[PDB]
């Protein structure tokens, strides 16, 4: 079979920077090599065909090189919209194998998140479960510590996190942390706090509420 | 206008079979090829199958060979993917695609929107939608879409009209084996009371179509 | 040779280790085992496209209105005449008495002899219709 190895798996680079993505074939594939760009929720877009031919409607900053086994994709001056997963694909043998992909992160200045705490709705409490949500809005870098405190006691195992994909215009992230408790455990305690640690904050930010307004 | 539309996706038990359909319009399949490409959640693109125009010569990836069959009913302009002996690794968004000819060869150019195939023994469960009632002049509100299976669930705000400041978070598989997500919107604090905010939740597998108005509690 | 297996609509690709590759646009292969696809015929000028070209079949031409196809695979365009006429060097001329032509193309043919089948003439032939015989 023909294997397509892409290098690296991921990279972070600033607006204006130049990046290179490698693609190696297990055997010679001449110039029958394509480069695709996949943005979250969008269909993959053909950037380069025949190893080095730039497709019409594709910016001159995207360029291709190689023949045989080793192939290279370069982006001459990164834009915030360039955040995507890049894939190579070979068309030499009727079995068009894709490379494993290269996820491209756009580097940006530190942006502190705005923090929001949501108590469980009265609708949910009637069902026997309490979900407390903590929102971190438009921050960079992605790396953030979200700690749940119930009557000043740090929680463990009862929370899950979810992060959005990098915003294509302002290059930031958003996070939601959900603390799940039973109605009995939720009604037993008073102070519900969400503590956030991030590079953009001088010291950790705590958002809290006292059950029963 | 070239249009590709997949259908037949859904929940299927391991060992089972599923047949996908891809309806095409705006072209005659007299040249090139048509394909099936799949994408496992958070993983890379995997080409699985091809069919040549005229002859109907087929090609398969080693990962699906012997289990999957591609075919084209030209009279109906429909491409099929018969998928037998399905396993958890086959869980993916399945895309049908059409070729274009550039630099002396045919390659993938057109893609459909995809159809999600979930290979699981778990049962379909509809979600519960709870409001997340309304930081440096910024206010946040949202909807908690809890306890559903399988994926996907679509979330809109004021029937697609409100898109700015919206964040629909990827679903997390809870310890119960059911998914949960929240969809939020931030607005300037001072604007609260000048606009209404309704989250429109749709979970097609369970015929769930929920429109929830988010208001401040009293 | 492995090329012989390549079916109509494909060519044995010399640039990719003799694999079967679909015919490129504007080309066809109505037979198998070809190493190149044949260029499609262009239906232009006096010619018009009837059946568009595909990977498995060549484009089929028609003629401009007031003209019809002549020879195998529509190689020429011949001028149309009216029913009851035929084409001569000096243009369309009416069928001579005793002959007919029910088509906008071709030549005048003598009327059928009803008496040959022991049949009567019920309706005499015209320039555009043959005779109608009895039972
Ligand atoms: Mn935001």
């Amino acid at each position: 079979d023909i294997q397509m190895t892409q290098s690296p798996s991921s990279l972070s680079a600033s607006v204006g920077d130049r990046v290179t993505i490698t693609c190696r074939a297990s055997q010679s594939i001449s110039s029958y090599l394509n480069w695709y760009q996949q943005k979250p929720g969008k269909a993959p877009k053909l950037l380069i065909y025949a190893a080095s031919s730039l497709q019409s409607g594709v910016p001159s900053r995207f360029s291709g090189s190689g023949s045989g086994t080793d192939f290279t994709l370069t982006i001459s001056s990164l834009q915030p919209e360039d955040f995507a997963t890049y894939y190579c694909q070979q068309y030499y043998d009727n079995l068009p194998t894709f490379g494993q992909g290269t996820k491209l992160e756009i580097k940006r200045t530190v942006a502190a998140p705005s923090v929001f705490i949501f108590p469980p709705s009265d609708e949910q409490l009637k069902s026997g479960t309490a979900s407390v949500v903590c929102l971190l809005n438009n921050f960079y870098p992605r790396e953030a510590k979200v700690q749940w405190k119930v009557d000043n006691a740090l929680q463990s195992g009862n929370s899950q996190e979810s992060v959005t994909e990098q915003d294509s215009k302002d290059s930031t992230y958003s996070l939601s942390s959900t603390l799940t408790l039973s109605k009995a455990d939720y009604e037993k305690h008073k102070v519900y706090a969400c503590e956030v640690t991030h590079q953009g904050l001088s010291s950790p930010v705590t958002k809290s509420f006292n059950r029963g307004e | 206008e070239v249009q590709l539309l997949e259908s037949g996706g859904g929940l299927v038990q391991p060992g089972g079979s599923l047949r996908l359909s891809c309806a095409a319009s705006g072209f005659t399949f007299s040249y090139g090829s048509m394909y099936w490409v799949r994408q496992a959640p958070g993983k890379g693109l995997e080409w699985v199958s091809s069919i040549s125009s005229g002859s109907g010569s087929t090609y398969y990836a080693d990962s699906v060979k012997g289990r999957f069959t591609i075919s084209r009913d030209n009279s109906k302009n429909t491409l099929y993917l018969q998928m037998n002996s399905l396993r958890a690794e086959d869980t993916a968004v399945y895309y049908c695609a059409r070729s274009s000819y550039y630099g002396s060869y045919y390659s993938i150019d057109y893609w459909g929107q995809g159809t999600l195939v979930t290979v699981s023994s778990a049962s379909t469960k509809g979600p519960s939608v709870f409001p997340l009632a309304p930081s440096g002049g910024t206010a946040a509100l949202g909807c908690l879409v809890k306890d559903y299976f399988p994926e996907p669930v679509t979330v809109s705000w004021n029937s697609g009209a409100l898109t700015s400041g919206v964040h629909t978070f990827p679903a997390v598989l809870q310890s119960s084996g059911l998914y949960s997500l929240s969809s939020v919107v931030t607005v300037p604090s001072s604007s609260l009371g000048t606009q209404t905010y309704i989250c429109n939740v749709n979970h097609k597998p369970s015929n769930t179509k929920v429109d929830k108005k988010v208001e401040p509690k009293s | 040779d492995p090329c012989s297996n390549c079916p109509a609509g494909t060519f044995c690709d010399n640039n990719r280790n003799q694999i079967c590759s679909p015919c490129p646009p504007n080309s066809f292969s109505s037979a198998g085992g070809q190493r190149t696809c044949d260029i499609c015929r262009q239906c232009k000028g006096v010619f018009r496209t009837r059946k568009e070209c595909s990977s498995t079949s060549n484009a089929e031409c028609d003629c401009t209105p007031g003209f019809h196809c002549l020879g195998a695979g529509c190689s020429m365009c011949e001028q149309d005449c009216k029913q009851g006429q035929e084409l001569t060097k000096k243009g369309c001329k009416d069928c001579s008495f005793g002959t007919f032509n029910d088509q906008k193309r071709g030549i005048c043919r003598p009327w059928t002899d009803c008496s040959l089948d022991g049949k009567s003439v019920l309706v005499q032939g015209t320039k555009e219709r043959d005779v109608v015989c009895g039972p």
